């Protein structure tokens, strides 16, 4: 089906790969050459995913845990049983999530659009990227990267943060964190102005950019406009991503030490040694 | 291809906004001013602020606060100002100490903690009134005070689960790294915090409030160019920007917002990020006193191999005790 | 007493029947443009139907 | 703006003269300061 | 040489320089009291002589064969 | 500074006034005259619209434009008739004339 | 700027120590380089002459003057016999002014902790046990020496307190475990020193899932769980007990004597001195019938 | 040199002087009170010879 | 070969040499600083048989190991 | 060579130059400060041959 609109949108042109082979909907969804390449390597990384709850212990969606190989492997793909099936999976999420992007791109042609979404995008797809093959290849084994499972993952992201004792003083991760909350304040900011201006009090007119700018000057004390909100919105979302792969790559290939032992340079700043 | 992410061209106009919509009782505090480096980003306009009662009020409880906090933290380096800035982030004022639970602590131990506490929240309710008021004066919906409302949920909980609990040693010391060390030490005493499954909730709305707003900042910006940041035009006259928006997500994920709902899910987002993260907490140690001892009675917990086997006598050996009071004496161990 | 039933599953539980009406909400909300939508077997709604398409009222001004 | 050379040359007369005060001020705090307690 | 001052604002210059030489002061103060040598304000009556020094290079063997302190 | 941007950080600025040869500040005066020239083209044309349609305010603020783009192309014109002379005495220059 | 790895947990639980590869290095030849070697050993027959030996009773001459060679090489450096003797008088606890002779008073009392370490503890030194050399390293002072200071001090667990859990082992809460949230810091502070005087993280000793679970930690848990009753014995029955003995120079504000922690043996390394096996060459030292099935040469 | 301020505005300029002299009058005030020597609200009835002095050099 | 000038403004050329240059000399100095043989400012006056090598080897007793045990 | 100065703008290349001297003498200074040799603050009266040196080889 189509939106009341849409029909007059969909064109042919806009394409980086495929040309007009691929360049055509199935039902809402753009297909194009990296849609075909997205389902092959969602279908494929989905499978294994099921094939790697089959072979473990459970069932249970909360419990399954495909796991990466050990550490002594180093950088080779080690048994299927033993990590290496991990270790196919992150080449198709990988394949996937690149996938992604590109479509995005070829639609974002298609409809004449900035190729800010992509980008955006890239930001997680950096994160990722860090977590499984930058920062386990700075170290030296695949063995490094997290296991794929709901909450296995979260086994794995609390011994990561106290194999440097107290990850809280690690300055990336503050920054990150800073982010990370500025950004749902901004959000909630931004989403009650536009709420509340085109939304007010039975019996009242809709609002302008005016008055929702007055509100925000008086919050802020100065006024961010409206191109300036989605600026803002974009760096600090996509910052914190940004942010969050610079604090775990230092973890590791760069500090060994426990994080709150980094803060030594500040003590010793010649002004007061 | 422009970018739209900085502006080359700023305008000025000698008159100016800032003075406000009609808005009755309050005063309107300074004249407007341009800052060149904020017209860079955003809009350049620095300006008047409204506070009316509840805002002053909010300024002189919240600055008291402030004080106090401060204050302490100075006198805890004895009142060394270069060991003052040296040592800031390590500095706190702390809460009183567990033996007294909910009665009121001596003056340097904890009594100070209290009246910070009480100064700061009271600024913060009367902050919260200040907003409302401001949003309905200028005629608008109260949908920016409910979404503050979200937030000091969350930070009420930090006052009743201590509450509840029954003592105040364990709410939250002011204090950069010291608040940051209660963070842990929390998700210590209570077995693991990420398997609190408000804890998990909370998360998945935080990230989905950074997918949100990088979905949306970037959308807006890649329809700029035709105009698509005057959201409020493309609300109620919906033009082409709104409608190619529509049709990037649609196509991409086959299923689309419009430019007023896509507000909604931003708001739902980032209210649900605290809101479920209060009920988390208030739910520990008064129903959950080990998060992942639940977890496993739920079948959260994903099993692994042993890594160490006990025997019935060690079993008996490793078993500690609950830590106590500290010593109060300086044994002599001569005879 | 209940062993398995606590205090936390249960409000869990109320989290997600409120969590799942509220995306019903908010799809209701998404379909106020753009729908019915156009097809070769006719207009189709999907699921929720859409909230009607909302008219705004300008200010007389001042 | 302006700023003539005449005025230039008023200003140096001052700015040189109030500089060399200041690091004969200077010369006078090491004096005391190195007949306290030398640093070499 | 009082041509500079055609090529410079001298209401910036003397600001900026006031604050060069601000900022220099408060430096050199605050590095000197954070030694133990010139910690003046706890042991500024001292006499040069029995001022703290900076330890040498140890003795020239550089090694260790003790005798106890005296019970 | 708008011309030489980051540059002037490095000290190149080619808009400040110059007496000797320069082919530098030569290429940029050059530039500058046409766009001044055309700037002041498209100040009095706006001024003859505000003129026409009649609104009084307007047409104040549409002569003191005008009267500030001439000034401002007119500090090109003397910086081009510096380099112009310059160009003359000095070897190797330009063969065709600034301005 | 390479990072060594050492894997101590299953497959993606990230329960791994990490090391700076040029650090380690450092360290490592840092100790091998000083590293004291032992001499021979021999087998006499015959009975003891000695005046004033107390301890030293079960040893052959021959064994006993070796011993005597290491405890000078490791305390005070090789063939300072004068740092604990009246030389002319080996026999003495006295100068010849009759002042006490506080280091051989001191070392006699060492040489019984010693072997009480290498014999009662042997649930935590193993077969690799300690010598003078561990603590001592070739000099008078240790590492690590603590002194009362304040009431709260977490170094105090290895004296005179006990507890330190805060997990609840149930769902619920109970009246069985009211531990503050203060509580759980301060045996987090705890256990910060205790990682940094092995030079190893918490993954070491838990899987931090469950900091509480004896199951799902390595069993190094279980050998650190016998050095803080180790410490307790070390520092209540012979270190503190000392106090009289020394000069006011060596004693704490307080007047207490300096005690020992973690730090002292480990030096920032998982085992004493990387791991070195010393005590196995000075039977001497042992407290134990045999080490490692070699049996004590016992006169 | 009157004219010093028709250069700079004197009414920027006692702005930051009293700003610059509170400013470091409390730093100082606070770094005496901090020091053994001259920590005058609980030792300032020591007489002089009784006030602490920081240690010496060890031989002296 | 002077051709190759004639797609750039010298002034630039110029600013961007320095600019170079500055770098990798404080890159050079730092990377030298930081070793043991050329720690100048600790260790110049060592003559050149007195100043540090590196280890032609390692060596270790059979039972240490710098690395825990673990698998 | 002092064509130089038709090139490059004399005002801005001297500011640049400032703070090129001014960073690199703090730098230096502070470098020194840090270390042991030249902890001149602290050990400054001491002898060349009573200062410290960094550690030699072993010459083994
Ligand atoms: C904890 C914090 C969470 C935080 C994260 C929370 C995320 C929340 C957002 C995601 C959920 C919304 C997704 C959505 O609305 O997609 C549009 C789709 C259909 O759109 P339509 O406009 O109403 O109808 C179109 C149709 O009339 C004409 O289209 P066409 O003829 O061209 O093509 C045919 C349709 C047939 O429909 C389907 O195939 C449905 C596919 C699955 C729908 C969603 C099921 C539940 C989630 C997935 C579970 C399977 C996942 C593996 O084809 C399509 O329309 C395909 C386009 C839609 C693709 C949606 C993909 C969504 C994936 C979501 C993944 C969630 C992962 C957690 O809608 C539906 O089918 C109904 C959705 C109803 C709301 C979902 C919540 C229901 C709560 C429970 C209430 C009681 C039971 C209903
Ligand atoms: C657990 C809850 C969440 C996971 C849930 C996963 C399963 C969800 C299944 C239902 C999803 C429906 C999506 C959809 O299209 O919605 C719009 C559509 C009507 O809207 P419309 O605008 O008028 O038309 C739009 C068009 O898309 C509808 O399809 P259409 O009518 O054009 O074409 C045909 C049908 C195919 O139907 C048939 O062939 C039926 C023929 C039966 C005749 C009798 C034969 C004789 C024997 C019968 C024996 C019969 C007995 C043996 O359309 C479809 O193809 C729908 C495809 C949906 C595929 C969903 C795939 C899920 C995605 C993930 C898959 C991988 C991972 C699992 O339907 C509705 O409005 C009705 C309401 C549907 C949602 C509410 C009901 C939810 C049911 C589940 C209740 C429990 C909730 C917790
Ligand atoms: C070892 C550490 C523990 C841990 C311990 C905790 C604890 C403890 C808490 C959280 C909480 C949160 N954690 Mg957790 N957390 C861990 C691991 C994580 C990880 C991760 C990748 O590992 C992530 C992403 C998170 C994420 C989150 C958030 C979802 C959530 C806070 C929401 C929010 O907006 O707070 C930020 C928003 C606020 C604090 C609201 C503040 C609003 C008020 C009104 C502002 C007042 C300002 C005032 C006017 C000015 C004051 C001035 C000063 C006085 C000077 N945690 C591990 C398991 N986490 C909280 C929660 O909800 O838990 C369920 C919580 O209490
Ligand atoms: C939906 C969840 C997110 C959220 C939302 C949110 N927060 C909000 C809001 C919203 C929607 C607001 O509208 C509100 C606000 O005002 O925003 C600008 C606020 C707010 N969120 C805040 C902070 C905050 N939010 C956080 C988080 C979150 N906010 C969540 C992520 C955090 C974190 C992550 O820790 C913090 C720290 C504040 C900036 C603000 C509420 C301000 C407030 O209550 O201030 C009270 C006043 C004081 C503390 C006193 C200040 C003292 C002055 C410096 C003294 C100056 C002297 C004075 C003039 C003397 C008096 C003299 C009189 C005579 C005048
Ligand atoms: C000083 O006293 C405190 C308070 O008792 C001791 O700390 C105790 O032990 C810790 C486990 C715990 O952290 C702390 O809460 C507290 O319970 C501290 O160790 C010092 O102990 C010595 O003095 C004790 C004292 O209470 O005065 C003394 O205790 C015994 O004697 C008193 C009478 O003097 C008697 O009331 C006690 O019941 C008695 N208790 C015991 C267990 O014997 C200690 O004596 C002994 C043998 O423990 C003192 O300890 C030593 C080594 O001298
Ligand atoms: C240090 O003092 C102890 C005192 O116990 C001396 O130990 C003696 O020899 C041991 C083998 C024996 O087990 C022990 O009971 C004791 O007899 C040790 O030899 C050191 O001696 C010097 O200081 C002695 C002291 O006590 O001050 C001193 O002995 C004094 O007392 C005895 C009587 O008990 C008397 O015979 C001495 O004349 C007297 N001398 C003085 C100077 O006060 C030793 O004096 C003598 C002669 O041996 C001291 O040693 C020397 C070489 O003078
Ligand atoms: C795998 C398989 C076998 C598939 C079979 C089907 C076949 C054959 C498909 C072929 C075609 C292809 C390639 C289909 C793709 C299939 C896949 C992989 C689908 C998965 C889609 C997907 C990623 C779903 C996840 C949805 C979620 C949870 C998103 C998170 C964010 C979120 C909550 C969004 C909701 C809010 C919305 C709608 C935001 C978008 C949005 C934003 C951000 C605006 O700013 C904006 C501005 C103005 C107007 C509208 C909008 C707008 O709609
Ligand atoms: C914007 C608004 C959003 C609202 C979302 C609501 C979501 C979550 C919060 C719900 C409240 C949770 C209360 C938790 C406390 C609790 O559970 O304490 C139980 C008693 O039971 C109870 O109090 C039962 C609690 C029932 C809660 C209400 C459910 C019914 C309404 C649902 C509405 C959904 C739609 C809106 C005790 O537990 P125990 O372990 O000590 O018992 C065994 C002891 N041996
Ligand atoms: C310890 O470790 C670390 C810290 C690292 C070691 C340190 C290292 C370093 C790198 C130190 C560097 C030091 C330095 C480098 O240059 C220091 C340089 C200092 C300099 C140059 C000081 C100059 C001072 C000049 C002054 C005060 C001028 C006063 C002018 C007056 C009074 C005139 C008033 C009248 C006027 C204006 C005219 C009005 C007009 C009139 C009347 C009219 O118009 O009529
Ligand atoms: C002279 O002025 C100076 C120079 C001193 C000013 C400078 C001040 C400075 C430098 C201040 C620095 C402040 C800093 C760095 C603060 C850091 C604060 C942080 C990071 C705080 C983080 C978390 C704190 C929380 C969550 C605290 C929550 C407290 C609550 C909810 C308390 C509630 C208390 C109540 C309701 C009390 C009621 C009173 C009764 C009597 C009922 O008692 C229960
Ligand atoms: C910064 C801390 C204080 C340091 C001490 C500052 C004072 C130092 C000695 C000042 C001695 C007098 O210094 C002298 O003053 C006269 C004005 O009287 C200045 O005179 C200047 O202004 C007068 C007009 O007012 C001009 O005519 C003259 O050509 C010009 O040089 C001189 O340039 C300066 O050399
Ligand atoms: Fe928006």
């Amino acid at each position: 089906a189509m939106l009341s609109f849409e029909k007059k949108y969909r064109v042919r042109g806009g394409t980086l790969i495929g040309g007009d082979l691929f360049d055509f909907w199935f039902g809402p969804f753009y297909v194009g050459f990296f849609g075909v390449t997205t389902i092959f390597f969602v279908t494929l990384g989905t499978l294994l995913c099921v094939w790697g709850a089959a072979m473990g212990p459970t069932w249970n969606l909360w419990q399954i845990n495909i796991a990466p190989p050990d550490l002594k492997y180093g950088l080779g793909l080690a048994p299927l049983r033993e990590g290496g099936l991990w270790q196919i999976i992150t080449l198709c999420a990988l394949g996937a999530f690149g996938s992604w992007a590109l479509r995005q791109a070829e639609i974002a042609r298609k409809l004449g659009m900035g190729m800010h979404i992509p980008w955006a995008y890239g930001g997680a797809i950096l994160a990722y990227t860090t977590l499984v093959v930058i920062r386990p290849f700075l170290l030296g084994a695949w063995g490094h990267g997290f296991p794929y499972g709901i909450f296995s993952h979260l086994d794995w992201v609390s011994n990561v943060g106290y194999q440097y004792l107290h990850f809280h003083y690690n300055p990336a991760h503050m920054i990150a964190v800073t982010f990370f909350f500025t950004n749902c304040l901004a959000l909630a900011m931004h989403g009650s102005l536009i709420l509340s201006v085109t939304n007010p009090p039975k019996g009242t007119p809709t609002g302008t950019s005016e008055q929702e700018n007055v509100f925000f000057r008086d919050l802020l004390g100065y006024s961010i406009g409206a191109i300036g909100i989605h600026r803002l919105g974009l760096f600090l979302a996509v910052g914190a991503a940004v942010w969050s792969a610079i604090c775990i790559v230092i973890s590791g290939p760069f500090w060994t030490q426990g994080w709150p032992e980094w803060w030594n340079w500040w003590l010793n700043l010649p002004i007061w040694k | 291809e422009y970018q739209n992410l900085f502006t080359r061209v700023q305008v000025r106009t000698v008159p100016e906004p800032g003075i406000p919509i009609d808005e009755s009782t309050g005063t309107r505090y300074g004249t407007g001013t341009f800052s060149y480096l904020a017209g860079k980003f955003g809009d350049a306009q620095i300006g008047p602020i409204y506070l009316g009662w509840a805002g002053v009020l909010s300024l002189i409880f919240g600055f008291i606060a402030i004080e106090i906090i401060g204050l302490n933290m100075w006198a805890s380096v004895g009142w060394d100002p270069v060991e003052f800035i040296r040592q800031l982030p390590w500095l706190a004022l702390e809460p009183p100490p567990p033996q007294y639970g909910l009665r009121v602590p001596p003056l340097n131990q904890g009594g100070w903690y209290l009246m910070a506490g009480f100064f700061l929240t009271v600024s913060i309710i009367l902050w919260w009134i200040r907003i409302y008021r401001r949003a309905r004066a200028l005629q608008m919906g109260s949908h920016l005070p409910w979404a503050f409302a979200s937030a000091i949920f969350l930070y009420s909980t930090f006052f009743f689960q201590p509450l509840l609990v029954g003592s105040w040693s364990e709410m939250v010391p002011f204090g950069i790294f010291p608040h940051l060390d209660w963070t842990s030490a929390f998700s210590i005493r209570y077995g693991n915090l990420y398997y609190n499954p408000f804890h998990a909730l909370s998360i998945a709305f935080l990230y989905g409030s950074a997918v949100l707003f990088a979905m949306h900042g970037a959308t807006i910006l890649a329809v700029a160019r035709m105009g698509g940041e005057r959201e409020i035009e493309q609300i109620t006259d919906r033009g082409t920007a709104a409608e190619r928006s529509m049709l990037f997500w649609r196509w991409c994920m086959g299923f689309n917002a419009t430019m007023e709902s896509i507000h909604r899910w931003a708001w739902w987002f980032a209210v649900l990020t605290t809101f479920t993260g209060g009920i988390g907490i208030l739910l520990t140690g008064t129903v959950v006193d080990n998060w992942y001892l639940w977890g496993v009675k739920h079948g959260l917990v994903a099993p692994y191999p042993a890594q160490n086997q006990l025997t019935p006598e060690q079993q008996d050996l490793l078993r500690g005790r609950y830590q106590g009071t500290a010593p109060d004496s300086f044994p002599s161990y001569v005879v | 007493m209940m062993e398995y039933i606590d205090g936390a599953q249960i409000a869990l539980y109320a989290f997600w029947l409120f969590f799942f009406g509220l995306i019903i909400y908010l799809r209701r909300e998404d379909k106020r443009e753009g729908y019915p939508l156009e097809s070769p077997q006719g207009p189709r709604d999907g699921w929720p139907k859409g909230a009607p398409k909302k008219t705004y009222v300008h200010r007389d001004h001042g | 703006g302006g700023m003539t050379e005449e005025e230039a040359r008023r200003f140096h007369g001052y700015m040189v003269t109030g500089t060399l005060g200041y690091v004969v001020v200077a010369s006078v705090a090491h004096f005391l300061a190195w007949s306290w307690r030398p640093w070499f | 040489m009082h041509r500079i001052w055609l090529m410079y604002d001298p209401r910036r210059v003397m600001v900026a320089l006031v604050g060069f030489l601000a900022v220099l002061a408060l430096v050199i103060h605050f590095v000197l009291l954070s030694s133990q040598r010139y910690s003046w304000i706890e042991n500024g009556t001292l006499g040069a002589d029995q001022a703290p020094v900076g330890a040498s290079a140890p003795a020239a063997a550089a090694e260790m064969s003790p005798l106890p302190p005296g019970r | 500074p708008v011309n030489d941007g980051i540059w002037a950080w490095y000290g190149i600025d080619d808009d400040r006034p110059m007496a000797a040869w320069s082919r530098f500040h030569a290429t940029r005066c050059v530039e500058q005259l046409a766009i001044n020239r055309a700037r002041v083209g498209a100040a009095e044309w706006a001024l003859a619209d505000v003129q026409a349609r009649g609104i009084v305010p307007c047409i104040a603020k549409a002569a003191a434009h005008l009267a500030r783009a001439r000034a401002e192309l007119a500090d090109w014109e003397a910086q081009g008739h510096r380099l112009e002379a310059a160009r003359k005495v000095t070897p190797g220059a330009w063969t065709t004339p600034v301005i | 700027a390479a990072t060594d790895t050492v894997q101590v947990g299953y497959r993606g639980t990230a329960m791994e120590q990490n090391y700076d590869h040029g650090d380690l290095k450092t360290k490592f030849a840092q100790v091998k380089l000083p590293q004291s070697p032992p001499p021979a050993g021999e087998s006499p027959p015959g009975p003891l002459p000695w005046k004033n030996v107390q301890v030293l009773n079960d040893i052959s001459i021959a064994e006993f003057n070796r011993t005597m060679i290491a405890m000078s090489t490791w305390v005070a450096g090789t063939g300072n016999c004068a740092y604990c003797h009246n030389v002319a008088a080996f026999q003495d606890d006295t100068l010849p002014n009759g002042k006490p002779l506080y280091t051989k008073i001191v070392a006699r009392r060492m040489l019984q902790m010693t072997r009480n370490i290498n014999g009662n503890y042997s649930q935590h030194v193993k077969n690799t046990g300690v010598t003078c050399y561990t603590c001592h390293m070739g000099k008078p002072l240790p590492n690590g020496l603590w002194f009362y200071s304040s009431q709260t001090d977490y170094l105090r667990h290895y004296l005179d307190r006990d507890g330190a859990r805060v997990i609840t082992q149930g769902v619920a809460p109970s009246n069985a475990n009211r531990s503050s949230t203060k509580q759980a810091e301060w045996t987090y502070a705890l256990m910060i020193s205790q990682s940094r005087s092995l030079g190893v993280n918490c993954t070491y000793c838990h899987n931090t899932r469950q900091f509480a679970s004896w199951r799902e930690a390595p069993p190094a848990r279980v050998t650190a769980y016998h050095g803080i009753l180790m410490l307790r014995d070390v520092n209540q029955n012979y270190l503190a007990p000392l106090q009289p003995v020394y000069p006011a120079v060596r004693l704490g504000a307080m007047g207490d004597a300096p005690k020992a922690q973690c730090v002292t043996c480990h030096n920032g390394a998982y085992k004493p001195l990387y791991g070195a096996q010393m005590a196995k060459d000075f039977p001497a030292m042992w407290g134990r019938a045999d080490w490692n099935g070699v049996p004590f040469p016992g006169i």
